[PDB]
């Protein structure tokens, strides 16, 4: 139960598209967009900063 | 042979401890174990050179005697490429970040497994064992001092 | 040179063995000289000296037999010391066996004591240590309120 | 925990088998793929100062619980529903009071098989994984009864 | 150059463990050697009682 | 054999135990052991058996067995053996983890790959009159007592 | 390599000379043995009644000297064995000091490690407890910002 560091492996639900979406699909798309935004941030904005 | 009989008797007695070889012989792969136990610190390249550059399959289909093992140890003792501990203690300092005479054990294990002649995971663990601390670091100076006394 | 060196070792051992045989043969040959000289001198002996020497043979024979006592006594001390040496050598070996375990026992006690001592202190290093992240997060959280 | 006495520790086997169980209990077949993970996880694998694994903490985010109630055409619900209905035997069917696929109204698509997959074997695989992880038989029976 | 000392230290340490272990096996087989003929001794089992 | 002082062979406790046993195993204590006393002791210990084959061993020693001859014949056969503490200490060398049990095949391999090579028959003879668990595990901590025939 | 070959080849010359030199003793010993039998047989014929004791005298003289050499050789082995056991006994006594300095000596060291843990847990808890107080100030700052 003790550790100096960790490696958090993420595996959220990818972009889901169906003929009839609902709240679950909306949340999945929101999470995917948040992940993509964080990736673009850490890639471009943090480097320039 | 330029070797006194006093130490030669002890060398023969130590070589006769293996036994498990059919008779007064010695295998090619086990030659390094007996060459490093009596003394000296020969390397894998040096062992392969003194042995006449044996083939890959020759290390398990032939056996030598003591008359051929004595000159091997003689040449290893006379001709060698080792060095004192002053250069070893100074070499491990390249990995020291803060420079307080300490280095992470994981870095040393990685350097020993990859860099150099490579070493199995069973040997590096026994080598780094005993020097465990709270910060997981192993003082290279104490490690070299303990290895020199071995 | 290494291959030819083995021939010198074999020749050296043969030379030493051959030289040893020469010394042994020299003593045997020299013994025959003294033995042969005694035979020729014994024939021309006065006669009475032969009987006189026999009286000393029984006394000398007892010395040889008496030497067996010292030889047995010397062998007894050698066997007694050797027999006792085995128990002494096994004593250090037995102590060495416990010495290796006693050394690990001290580490086990420290590891066993730390399993409970460090465990109790580790608890303070969990909820309290988490406060550091909460404290740092509090500054970040407070920064949001400050913003 | 590599060392001289190298051996597949229980922690490694548990970390390896914790993924199938979660998949079987969460994943569901969709029109886009047969193994659509309907939940996002976050495996927090901890590491000590020496680098050896010491624990793992998974955290699920957004669980599509509405899939078990109703699904779409040419799709399936959680794989556990089919695994239990298939691998269940006579004793298990009598205990859990299972029924055919056409009886349950939640399964709109009925019994739909996945190309190159047998539920009868996947159920046994999931049971073996649960047993290896460290879950007793009572907990598995309770889970099957709840399902 | 340093790996040689590490490799030799293991061979020397392992050799020392085999030296003391070899002598320990001597007392084991020696104690069992005499035990064989001693096991079938009519005077031993009777005296042990 | 190595003739020497019979008192210097056995330890103080060992010679004391031997003397106490010799003083007990004797229906007519007088420093002279005969076949009648041994037969009576066997009859009292085994519920009145009669083994006339034991009398064929008196010829080995010069005449009847005396306390001196008794200690001599004990020492001539007990040579090489050592106390139980040293035996356990030597056994502790292997295993390392100190589980108290070792595999039988491992013991057989150890007894035939170093020092005096013991034949397979000699190793198997050490298990024709003792228990053993179906899962192997040579209970050395418990076998140390059976080695001295402290049972039955 | 040529030096080793020359030394090895030169060593064969010494071995050949030793064999040739020792060969003379072999032939000389054979010739002396034949002459010894003639002198011994001829001596007994002249007067075996008195010369018989002389034959045992020469053997007794060599036997007496042999007993002395055996006793002297036994002394060199007895004193060596008696002194060898002293080295092992001194080693056991010397190792006994390490038994109380290493094993028993680790008591003050092992207890120090355990005692240091009790002192480190208190110091760690003190820093953790003191650090926890900072969380109150940090939490107070966040709570103060809320006000
Ligand atoms: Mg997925
Ligand atoms: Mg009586």
């Amino acid at each position: 139960r003790q550790g100096a560091s960790f490696i958090g492996i993420l595996d959220i639900a990818g972009f889901e598209i169906f003929d009839l979406n609902s709240f679950e699909q909306l949340c999945i798309n929101y999470t995917n967009e948040k992940l993509q935004q964080l990736f673009n941030h850490t890639m471009f904005i943090l480097e320039q900063e | 042979c330029d070797f006194s009989e006093e130490q030669t008797a002890e060398f023969k007695e130590a070589f006769q401890l293996f036994d498990r070889t059919g008779d007064g012989k010695i295998l090619y792969s086990q030659c390094g174990d007996v060459m490093r136990a009596l003394g000296q610190n020969p390397t894998n390249a040096e062992v392969m050179k003194v042995l006449g550059n044996p083939k890959s399959d020759e290390m398990n289909l032939k056996t030598l005697k003591f008359e051929q093992f004595l000159p091997m140890m003689q040449t290893i003792a006379k001709n060698k490429d080792q060095g004192c501990f002053e250069d070893y203690v100074e070499g491990l300092r390249v990995f020291d970040k803060e420079g307080n005479g300490t280095v992470m054990g994981a870095e040393i294990r990685h350097v020993l497994v990859t860099l150099g002649e490579k070493m199995t995971e069973e040997e590096v663990e026994q080598l780094v064992a005993g020097h465990e601390d709270s910060n997981g670091c192993i003082n290279y100076e104490e490690l070299v001092r303990m290895v020199l006394s071995g | 040179a290494r291959e030819k060196e083995t021939k010198a070792l074999s020749l050296a051992r043969a030379l030493e063995e051959a030289m040893e045989q020469k010394a042994e043969l020299e003593r045997l040959n020299k013994q025959f000289r003294t033995e042969m000289e005694d035979l020729m001198s014994s024939k021309d002996d006065v006669g009475k000296s032969v009987h006189e020497l026999e009286k000393s043979k029984r006394a000398l024979e007892q010395q040889v037999e008496e030497m067996k006592t010292q030889l047995e006594e010397l062998e007894d001390e050698l066997q007694a010391t050797e027999d006792a040496k085995l128990r002494l050598e096994v004593n250090l070996q037995a102590m060495k066996a416990q010495f290796e375990r006693d050394l690990q026992g001290r580490d086990e006690q420290s590891e066993e004591k730390k399993k409970q001592l460090v465990r109790q202190v580790r608890e303070m290093e969990a909820e309290l240590e988490d406060e550091r992240k909460q404290r740092s997060m509090a500054v970040a959280a407070r920064k949001k309120l400050e913003m | 925990s590599h060392k001289s006495k190298k051996d597949q520790g229980e922690l490694e086997r548990q970390l390896l088998q914790a993924n199938p169980i979660l998949e079987a209990f969460g994943n569901a077949k969709t029109v886009k793929n047969d193994n659509s993970s309907r939940f996002g996880k976050f495996i927090r694998i901890n590491f000590d100062v020496n680098g050896y694994i010491v624990g793992a903490n998974i955290e699920t985010y957004l669980l599509e619980k509405s899939r078990a109630i109703r699904q779409a055409k040419e799709e399936r619900t959680f794989h556990i529903f089919y695994y239990l209905l298939s691998g269940a035997g006579e004793h298990l069917k009598t205990d859990l009071l299972l029924e055919p696929y056409n009886k349950y109204r939640f399964l709109s698509n009925g019994h739909v098989t996945i190309p190159g997959q047998q539920d009868k074997d996947m159920f046994q695989e999931t049971m073996e994984a649960m047993r290896i992880m460290g879950i007793p038989e009572e907990e598995q029976m309770g889970l099957l009864r709840v399902i | 150059g340093f790996q040689a000392c590490c490799r030799g230290y293991l061979a020397r340490k392992a050799f020392a463990k085999r030296q003391q272990q070899l002598t320990a096996m001597k007392v084991l087989q020696r104690n069992c050697a005499a035990y064989l003929k001693l096991r079938n001794w009519q005077w031993w089992r009777l005296f042990t009682k | 054999r190595a003739t020497s002082n019979v008192f210097a062979m056995f330890d103080q406790s060992q010679i004391q135990e031997f003397k106490e046993a010799f003083n007990m195993i004797d229906q007519n204590r007088d420093g002279f052991i005969d076949k009648e006393d041994l037969h009576d002791m066997l009859a009292s210990l085994g519920k009145n058996p009669t083994d006339e084959y034991l009398d064929a061993m008196m010829n080995e020693a010069p005449g009847p067995i005396n306390f001196t001859m008794f200690l001599t014949m004990f020492g001539e056969k007990l040579n090489g053996t050592d106390p139980e503490d040293v035996i356990r200490n030597a056994f502790a060398c292997f295993d390392e983890e100190a589980t108290g049990t070792i595999q039988e095949d491992y013991l057989r391999e150890l007894l035939t790959t170093m020092g005096d090579r013991f034949t397979d028959e000699e190793v198997d003879e050490l298990y024709r009159e003792a228990p053993i668990d179906k899962k192997g595990n040579f209970n050395y901590i418990e076998f140390t007592r059976i080695l001295k025939h402290g049972a039955k």
